[PDB]
């Protein structure tokens, strides 16, 4: 079977983030409604030297009573609430409690942070995550 | 897209 669910994460005052390379912000936890708890994690200035040009974005399995397999998709919502710049795992990945999977090079900082592209209305970054858990 | 882990 499959259980599909989503979480929308609004990061307020995004331009004010002081996170340096490798520093992370995690979201509140979410679930399908569920013994599992997930959260999102973003590195606004990338995870590492290779990704310092990018936001790195991950799905974390926070609490899980030995393993689960899950496909995931992350996107950015524009001002109209439409999904843009989506990236989706080509397959399901194996999560254990405390394990994350994601995209180290999710979106170019030079793109997201340029006001002309309009993806930070009211200085808010809105990310949307869809997860499909294999049961 | 390249999927990886930070944990």
């Amino acid at each position: 079977k499959v259980v599909k669910f989503s979480y929308m994460w609004t990061i307020n005052n995004f331009s004010f983030c002081r996170e340096e390379m490798g520093e992370v912000i995690k979201s509140s936890t979410f679930s399908s409604g569920d013994k599992l708890k997930w959260c999102l994690r973003v590195n606004p200035k990338g995870l590492d030297e290779e990704s310092k040009d990018y936001l790195s974005l991950y799905l974390l399995l926070v609490s899980c009573p030995s393993e689960v397999r899950a496909k995931f998709k992350f996107s950015i919502l524009n001002a109209k609430g439409e999904e843009t710049k989506a990236m989706e795992s080509q397959r399901a990945y194996r999560f254990v409690q405390g394990k994350d999977w994601g995209f180290k090079k999710f979106i170019r900082r030079g793109f997201l942070l340029d006001e002309a592209n309009g993806l930070l209305p009211d200085d808010k970054l809105t990310l949307f995550c869809e997860v499909s858990v294999v049961q | 897209p390249d999927v990886s882990s930070s944990t």
